[PDB]
């Protein structure tokens, strides 16, 4: 999986809250399932295959979570962030 | 205080789903996102995702919570 | 092709819910967002949105509605 080589997620930044710094990409067996945006140095709940997974972000948009077998969610900073 | 919710909805059902989510108390914004416009992203205050999912299934069709994230303000 | 439209509406309780539902369900609308400190302006983004009919509907159904911005 090369994130430098993935189409940008289609997104909408709500104008009332800060703009989230990261793109995220969810894969089952190296096949892209879903994508979107999330905050750096923050946390979110994501449905990853059958399970709710608590995902933590560092300032660099690296995502840690206990993903079920065959699944991963990977983050990177959006242009100019 | 604000939270972002992303919902996958089988979806004119898009117009129906958008109208239902946008009518919810405490909504700041609603957006069709994804290339197929098959996801609704909602931002606001005191939105119960469980209640919103129930309303979508009963009104529009299959719907699944994808992402819930507090606004980092 | 891609449009951003901002409408100030007079919004009195469940007026936001009613205006947001109407705009959200208008043909060509991708996104609706309340903006301004008083959340009394609606930012509408989409493709093929008819701003004249949107303003008619909002005036008939919700209250006074002024076109502040149309951008393409």
């Amino acid at each position: 999986i090369d994130l430098s080589r993935e189409r940008d997620p289609n997104f909408f930044d709500n104008p009332g809250i800060p703009v989230p710094e990261c793109f995220w990409f969810m894969f089952k067996n190296n096949v892209r399932q879903d994508d979107g945006t999330c905050y750096s140095s923050w946390k979110m709940d994501m449905k990853v295959g059958p399970n709710w997974v608590h995902i933590k972000s560092d300032d660099n948009c690296n995502l840690s979570g206990d993903f079920p077998p065959g699944w991963i969610v990977l983050g990177k900073k959006r242009p100019g962030f | 205080l604000k939270q972002k919710i992303v919902i996958k909805v089988a979806m004119n059902c898009r117009s129906k789903a958008m109208a239902l989510v946008a009518s919810t108390g405490g909504v700041d914004s609603v957006a069709l996102v994804g290339d197929l416009r098959d996801k609704i992203e909602v931002v606001g205050y005191g939105i119960d995702p469980i209640k919103l999912i129930s309303a979508l299934r009963k009104k529009v069709g299959d719907a699944e919570l994808l992402q819930v994230e507090q606004a980092k303000e």
